[PDB]
């Protein structure tokens, strides 16, 4: 609802789109559009200079599986 | 070759990978000053990756379909350098680091209290015992034949 | 016998909640029960295994009149490839009117759900064509669970109680269940192939109104009391058979084609036929080998007294052994579920490569479903065969009369066994893990050639050995000049080696490092469980910290703070903490099978090849990228047919999650709890005018464990199963 | 007629309320004989 | 009731008896050690199950013994 | 208690003049002063061995390094 970029005439585009409104009553609606969606970024981070926030992403899964 | 593999240096998929990290790298380089620093660390990165590529090609390894080097363990005498040197070296040093920590064991047990010696270590007498490991192979086994590296079962107790 | 429970006073004198909750968990355990007998024991286990029987036949029953009086099995018989069978019909008054319209599949004319048991297929392999035959199979099934009931009671009354040494008669069982149980059964199925569904596979209908006037053979049994047996075999059916026809059909009714049924792609039915007809008479053979009253036959204990190694290592070998086993029925069950896992593994492992059912090997959500279901029963009967034989240690075992046999001298060097299964756990974990992070390492520096990728070198000969000729090698029944070879040249090796070169199924799959990799993971998983359940019961009876832990039986909470601390001692904590890593190994098992069959099944095998060899390919590429579709079964747009296992989905997160808090807080933050509302409802007005007459307590700290446990089993299994049949179906139906 | 307009509320919502009402019943007697 | 069991391994140090919480053991008369006495455990009735007497043994192994039995009003230390 | 709230005042400090001196020794903070919007902050940068310099990335300015 806030960030996002503006158009020359005005027109507001926001990163997700409004979408917390409609989807955001459920709990399919946080596991689909926020965890599966917003991980992409995470998970397709090999390779380039963002490949140390996957490798710690992956680590600190297996850290809170390792204290159970 | 060996199980439907194919040498590194005639494999043409090992050839699409360099070149195609060899163009990201350029292309990364061509946004830099000629003389900057990052123009000099790219292009030694990207010397760094023709060497790699090469020594793998003439060291004789093998190649997959998906174009990397695959290991071979099964005793072939053409690949005794990926698995059976390196793992002959790997016992040498953990038989060195083995045989003087249970010799430091032995050595200082004889005392008052053996565990103030365990927190805080004696240097002096590590230093006698540590280079004592460059034969441990040859005391191991003269020690394990005059019965003096195992206690008999009815011995053991707290 | 005062109120419930009336088998343990013990309970029946507790004044608290504690004396429901018990009474349910220890109404099976008739050992502990009051002023119980040796004899008595033997007669209720008969009664109730009577039971089992009738309700296993209700269910079966009820299967039958459902698929009969709901399902499409008529109308899928004609178009097997494109229809999808009905398991029942749906009546929920809670539904609303787009999942009405959303259920409503398979030609039906109401909202069904499909079914992915396989039974259409099985049904149809074994000869049903119509529905009335299946409702006449539901009311003989019906009749049989009556007569089951009928002989319990009956066999429960004091004119028909066997004695106690009616139960011990070791030779006389075992002969009447390795020659009747297993050989007739077998002799009996065979009969039914051949009179009854090899000639339903050729057009030809046979029932209880005319099976005596048709000939199974047009020679009939002259060729087998004659000896010229090889008649049965010299027509068998053509490669262009259409499996419900007699277009190419033939006269054979044993062969030793092998391979697969070019349409059906499974076995053939006459291979099936002589199979069971030589495995019967194996059966038949081995039902002789021991002595009732005829004066011939060996005996047990005399076989057990004489096997002893004359060095002197063994001890006094297998001496006292027989009543060691024969009066201890924990020994027994630990044995025979031993066995029973590992032959459910097998079943699981050869149904998936070798498929018997016309029209199955097509069906990919029914092969995974009927893979994942018996993998899961079998890792449970392989946890309790460890659990009863760490109870057999506790309350049967006699030291006395088992001095210095090799069941002693396993408790005499556990130091010893326990260490070295520790090291090998250790080794195995350190280095493939280790590989893994190195591999993952590699790929996120963008340097894909410095990877460590083993190949599985051994595995690929024994693939040659076996006939495949992917990797090069020639040996043995992958070359074509040799011993092997030419003896079975002419018997069976065309349809077989057809079958392996052919890369579209799954006999013998391509290998390579991704499956060194996940096989040496799952060895990992194997010794370590092994590791858990083995020292729970070599312990069992005692150790340095507790040496007197037989006296306190299996199940205890603790022994208290003192000597250092002493939480999850006994055997049952032992068990209880196996069953975790018993998830961890079948959990990796079907995430391997799941994931090589689905990129086999889309054409995209380099996906597998590429991706399975660094862990972030595991959590990228199979489980964030099959997701997609199961979690849109509904959304703010509507819903479809998978909203269902979206839904149950989302249910087993629950329930896994809920187990947490039995797992992680314990017993006295609790009950500190309880007593301050049972203040608040005995000070309320016009609330405390109602009493309750079981004194509320908090859960007790054993109770506590299994609640978890089972919480968090009942989660992972639900969530998987979603999983598995959203992923699939979606796909491909 | 349609039987599971019938027997669906018989089996989900009357028959558990018996068997419930008894076995309370049951497990509340102050003795058993 | 929980059952308490004492055995002969027992040197009459007391400091069971002190650790008791509901006052269940108590020392008695003996001629079998240097001390002279021994412990006893005459109202287990009143046993709630604590195993503080089994934390305050100095012999290897213990000379007192508590085994958990039967629940009532009193072992389950229910105040309502 | 004295002492040891000297000695975290201490340490608290060292802090301080470390994040002071990476900034004035290994950033992009002037070239970030002549155009925010486009520039990303970075003074982290790290030494090339075993292929860890890929996590030198492009922030801009004529600079390579670790995002903050
Ligand atoms: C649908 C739900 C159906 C069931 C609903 C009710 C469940 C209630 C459970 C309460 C358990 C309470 C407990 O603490 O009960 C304790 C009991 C037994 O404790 C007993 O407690 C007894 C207590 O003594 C009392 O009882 C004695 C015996 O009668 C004497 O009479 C004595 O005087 C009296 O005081 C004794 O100490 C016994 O030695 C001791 O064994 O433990 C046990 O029952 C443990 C053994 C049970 C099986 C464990 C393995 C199976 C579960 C693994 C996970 C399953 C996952 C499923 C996944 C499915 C996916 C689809
Ligand atoms: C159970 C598995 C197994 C085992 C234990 C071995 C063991 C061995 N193999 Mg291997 N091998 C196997 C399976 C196995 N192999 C299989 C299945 C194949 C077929 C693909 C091969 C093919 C193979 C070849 C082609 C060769 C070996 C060789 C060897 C030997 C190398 C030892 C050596 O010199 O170390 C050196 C150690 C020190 C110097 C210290 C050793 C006896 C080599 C050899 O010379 O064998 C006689 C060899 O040339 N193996
Ligand atoms: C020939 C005589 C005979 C026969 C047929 C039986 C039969 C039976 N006895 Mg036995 N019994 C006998 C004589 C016999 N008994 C005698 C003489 C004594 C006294 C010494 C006893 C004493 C005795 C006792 C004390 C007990 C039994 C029990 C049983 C039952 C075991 C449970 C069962 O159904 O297993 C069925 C097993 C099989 C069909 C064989 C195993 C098949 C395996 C799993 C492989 C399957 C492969 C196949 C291809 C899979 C197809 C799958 C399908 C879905 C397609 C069974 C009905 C037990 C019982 O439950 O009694 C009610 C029991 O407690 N018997
Ligand atoms: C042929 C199979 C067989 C047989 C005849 C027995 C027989 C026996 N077992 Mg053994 N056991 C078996 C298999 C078998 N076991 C298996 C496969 C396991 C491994 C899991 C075990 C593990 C085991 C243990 C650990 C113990 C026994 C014990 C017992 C005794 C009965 C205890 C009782 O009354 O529990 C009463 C039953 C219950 C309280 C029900 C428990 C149900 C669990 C918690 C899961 C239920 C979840 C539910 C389905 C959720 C549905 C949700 C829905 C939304 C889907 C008895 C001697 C006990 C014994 O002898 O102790 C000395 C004992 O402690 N067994
Ligand atoms: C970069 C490579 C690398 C790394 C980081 C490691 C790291 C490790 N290895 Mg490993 N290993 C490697 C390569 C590597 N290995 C290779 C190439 C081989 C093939 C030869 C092996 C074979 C190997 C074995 C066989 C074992 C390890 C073990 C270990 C672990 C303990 C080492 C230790 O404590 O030594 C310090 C030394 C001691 C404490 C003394 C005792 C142990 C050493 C190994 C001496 C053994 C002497 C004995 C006579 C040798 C033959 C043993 C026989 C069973 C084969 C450690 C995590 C050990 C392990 O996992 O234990 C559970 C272990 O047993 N490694
Ligand atoms: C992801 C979770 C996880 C992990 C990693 C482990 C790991 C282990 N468990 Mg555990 N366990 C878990 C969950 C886990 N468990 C759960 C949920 C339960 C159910 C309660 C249990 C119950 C259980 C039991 C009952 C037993 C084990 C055992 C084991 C060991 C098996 C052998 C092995 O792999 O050794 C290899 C060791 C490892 C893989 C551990 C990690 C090693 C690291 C990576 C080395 C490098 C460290 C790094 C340099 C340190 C930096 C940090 C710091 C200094 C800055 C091992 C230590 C068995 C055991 O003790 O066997 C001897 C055993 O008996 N586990
Ligand atoms: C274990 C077997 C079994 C199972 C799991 C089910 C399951 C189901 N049945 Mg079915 N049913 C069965 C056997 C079974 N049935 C048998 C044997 C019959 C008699 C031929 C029926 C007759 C029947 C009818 C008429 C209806 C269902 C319906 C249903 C559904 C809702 C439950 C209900 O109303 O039950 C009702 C249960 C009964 C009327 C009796 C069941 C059989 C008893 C227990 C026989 C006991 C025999 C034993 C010796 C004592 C559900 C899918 C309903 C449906 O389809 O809704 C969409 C429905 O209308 N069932
Ligand atoms: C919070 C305190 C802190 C931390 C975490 C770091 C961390 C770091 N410093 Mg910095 N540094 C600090 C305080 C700190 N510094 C202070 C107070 C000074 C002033 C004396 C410096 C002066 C300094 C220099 C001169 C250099 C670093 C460098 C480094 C890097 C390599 C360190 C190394 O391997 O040394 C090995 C021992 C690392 C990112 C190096 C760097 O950035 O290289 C590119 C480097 O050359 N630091
Ligand atoms: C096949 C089914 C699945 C089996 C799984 C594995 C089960 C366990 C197998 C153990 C094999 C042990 C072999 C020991 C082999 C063994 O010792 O056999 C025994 C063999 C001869 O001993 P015997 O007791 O049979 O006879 C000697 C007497 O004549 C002396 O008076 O010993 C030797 O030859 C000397 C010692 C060798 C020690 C090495
Ligand atoms: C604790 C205890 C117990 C338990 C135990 C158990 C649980 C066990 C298990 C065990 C097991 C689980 C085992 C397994 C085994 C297996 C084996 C041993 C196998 C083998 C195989 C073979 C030998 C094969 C071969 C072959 C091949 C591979 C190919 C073709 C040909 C032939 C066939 C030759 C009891 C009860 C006793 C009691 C006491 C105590
Ligand atoms: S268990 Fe507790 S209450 Fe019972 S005798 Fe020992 S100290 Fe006293
Ligand atoms: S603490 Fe132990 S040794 Fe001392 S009096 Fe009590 S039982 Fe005897």
């Amino acid at each position: 609802d806030v960030w996002g970029t503006i158009s020359d005439q005005g027109m507001v585009t926001h990163i997700t789109g409004g979408n917390f409104a409609q989807s955001s009553i459920t709990i399919n609606g946080w596991l689909r559009d926020f965890l599966w969606a917003q991980a992409s970024q995470v998970i397709q981070s090999y390779g380039s200079s963002l490949s140390a926030y996957g490798l710690f992403f992956l680590g600190a899964h297996f850290v809170w599986a390792f204290s159970l | 070759d060996i199980a439907g593999l194919t040498p590194c240096k005639d494999s043409k998929a090992f050839a699409k990978r360099e070149k195609q990290s060899v163009k990201k790298l350029t292309s990364s380089l061509k946004k830099y000053a000629p003389d900057s620093a990052p123009a000099l660390a790219i292009q030694a990165t990207i010397d760094k990756t023709k060497r790699r590529f090469e020594n793998y090609g003439k060291f004789g390894l093998l190649c997959g379909s998906d174009g990397l080097p695959h290991l071979i363990v099964s005793g072939d005498q053409r690949h005794w350098g990926e698995f059976i040197t390196p793992g002959v070296l790997f016992l040498y040093i953990a038989g060195w680091i083995g045989w003087v920590g249970r010799s430091y064991l032995i050595a200082v047990s004889g005392e008052k209290k053996p565990a103030m010696r365990e927190i805080i270590i004696d240097v002096e007498l590590a230093s006698k015992i540590i280079p004592r490991g460059f034969i441990w192979p040859v005391a191991a086994y003269r020690e394990w034949i005059n019965g003096d590296l195992v206690v008999d079962d009815a011995d053991i107790g707290y | 016998e005062l109120r419930f429970p009336r088998f343990s006073q013990g309970l029946a004198q507790d004044p608290t909640t504690r004396r429901i909750w018990f009474g349910i968990a220890t109404a099976h355990d008739f050992e502990s029960h009051d002023d119980i007998t040796e004899e008595r024991l033997y007669q209720n286990i008969f009664a109730s295994h009577f039971g089992q029987l009738a309700i296993i036949f209700l269910w079966t029953s009820g299967n039958l009149f459902h698929v009969a009086w709901q399902g499409n099995f008529e109308s899928w018989i004609q178009d097997p490839l494109h229809v999808r069978p009905i398991a029942h019909a749906i009546w929920d008054p809670h539904f609303g009117q787009p999942a009405v319209e959303a259920f409503t599949r398979g030609g039906a004319a109401g909202p069904v759900n499909i079914a992915y048991s396989g039974v259409y297929q099985w049904w149809y392999t074994i000869g049903l064509r119509t529905n009335e035959d299946l409702y006449t199979g539901a009311l003989f099934l019906l009749f049989l669970s009556t007569l089951s009931l009928v002989a319990g009671w009956l066999h429960l009354q004091p004119k028909w109680k066997p004695s106690l040494s009616w139960f011990k008669n070791a030779e006389s069982r075992l002969n009447h269940h390795l020659s009747g149980l297993f050989g007739v059964s077998s002799l009996a199925w065979t009969g039914h192939l051949v009179h009854v569904a090899i000639p339903a596979s050729r057009g030809e209908y046979v029932r209880w109104n005319n099976f005596l006037d048709v000939l199974p053979y047009p020679q009939g049994l002259g060729p087998l009391l004659t000896g010229q047996w090889n008649l049965y075999a010299q027509n068998p059916d053509s490669s262009n058979h259409l499996f419900g026809t007699a277009q190419g059909a033939g006269t054979a009714i044993l062969t030793l084609l092998g391979g697969f049924h070019p349409q059906t792609q499974s076995l053939w039915l006459t291979d099936i036929a002589h199979h069971h007809l030589a495995i019967a008479f194996i059966f038949l053979i081995a039902g002789h080998m021991y002595r009732t009253n005829f004066g011939i036959g060996h005996s047990i204990k005399d076989l057990l007294e004489a096997h002893t190694p004359p060095g002197g290592r063994l001890g006094r070998g297998h001496k006292g052994l027989y009543d060691t086993i024969n009066n201890s029925i924990h020994f027994q069950l630990g044995l025979a579920l031993a066995s029973l896992g590992v032959i459910t593994s097998l079943v699981a492992q050869h149904m998936y490569s070798l498929p018997a059912y016309a029209f199955i090997a097509q069906d990919f959500t029914t092969q995974a479903a009927l893979y994942t279901h018996h993998q899961y029963i079998a890792g449970f009967i392989m946890t309790g065969a460890f659990a009863h034989g760490a109870i057999f240690f506790i309350r049967d075992y006699n030291p006395e009369q088992n001095e210095d046999n090799v069941l002693a001298r396993m408790l005499d060097h556990k130091e010893a066994i326990i260490s070295h299964l520790s090291w090998a756990s250790l080794f195995l974990g350190f280095h493939t893990l280790g590989l893994y992070v190195h591999n993952d390492v590699m790929l996120a520096f963008g340097t894909p050639e410095k990877q460590i990728l083993i190949e599985p070198i051994f595995a690929q000969w024994i693939q040659s050995a076996h006939g495949k000729t992917t990797y090069g090698f020639d040996i043995l029944l992958s070359s074509t000049n040799g011993p092997a070879f030419n003896a079975g040249r002419s018997l069976w090796l065309p349809g077989w080696l057809n079958a392996v070169n052919e890369n579209s199924n799954s006999l013998f799959l391509t290998i390579g490092p991704g499956d060194f990799l996940v096989h040496h993971a799952i060895a990992l998983g194997l010794h370590t469980t092994t590791l858990i359940l083995v020292k729970g019961a070599l312990d069992a009876r005692g150790s340095k910290l507790m040496p007197d832990k037989k006296d306190f039986g299996y199940s205890f909470p603790c022994d208290g703070p003192g000597r250092g601390g002493t939480c999850d001692i006994s055997a049952w904590d032992a068990f209880y903490l196996a069953v975790f890593w018993m998830l961890n190994t079948i959990g990796w098992v079907t995430f391997y099978w799941h994931w090589k069959h689905i990129t086999l099944w889309q054409g995209n095998v380099s996906q597998f090849n590429e991706s399975s060899t660094y862990l972030m390919g595991w959590l990228r590429d199979y489980l964030w990228l099959n997701s997609s579709q199961l979690i849109n079964g509904y959304n703010p747009f509507g819903m479809n047919s998978l909203s269902v296992w979206a839904w149950m989905f989302l249910f087993g997160h629950l329930v896994w999650a809920t187990g947490f808090m039995f797992l992680i807080s314990w017993r006295g933050y609790w009950q500190e709890l309880i007593e301050t509302l049972a203040w608040a409802h005995e000070r309320t007005p016009l609330a405390n005018l109602i009493r309750w007459r079981d004194k509320p307590v908090a859960l007790s700290i054993v109770q506590a464990r299994l609640v978890g446990l089972a919480h968090f089993s009942v989660g992972y299994i639900f969530t998987y199963a979603a999983f598995l049949i959203a992923s699939t179906s979606g796909k491909f139906g | 007629l349609n039987l599971p307009s019938i027997f669906v509320p018989l089996v989900g919502l009357v028959f558990p309320a018996i068997a419930m009402t008894s076995l309370f019943l049951y497990v509340q007697k102050n003795k058993i004989v | 009731s929980h059952s308490v069991k004492i055995y002969d391994t027992c040197i009459g140090c007391t400091q069971c008896v002190r650790a008791c919480p509901t006052d269940v053991l108590e020392m008695i008369p003996w001629d079998g050690c240097k001390a002279k006495q021994i412990a006893s455990a005459p109202r287990t009735e009143d046993c709630v199950g604590c195993k503080r007497c089994e934390s305050a043994c100095p012999t290897d192994f213990l000379s007192v013994r508590v085994y958990l039995g039967p629940e009532t009003t009193r072992s389950m230390a229910l105040s309502y | 208690v004295f002492s040891a709230h000297f000695g975290q005042l201490s340490i608290i400090f060292l802090w301080l003049s470390g994040m002071y001196f990476h900034g004035a020794r290994f950033s992009n903070y002037e070239a970030w002063l002549s155009d925010p919007t486009h520039i990303g902050p970075s003074a982290q940068v790290v030494w090339p061995i075993v292929g860890q310099e890929i996590l030198n990335g492009d922030v801009g300015g004529g600079f390579r390094g670790i995002q903050i």
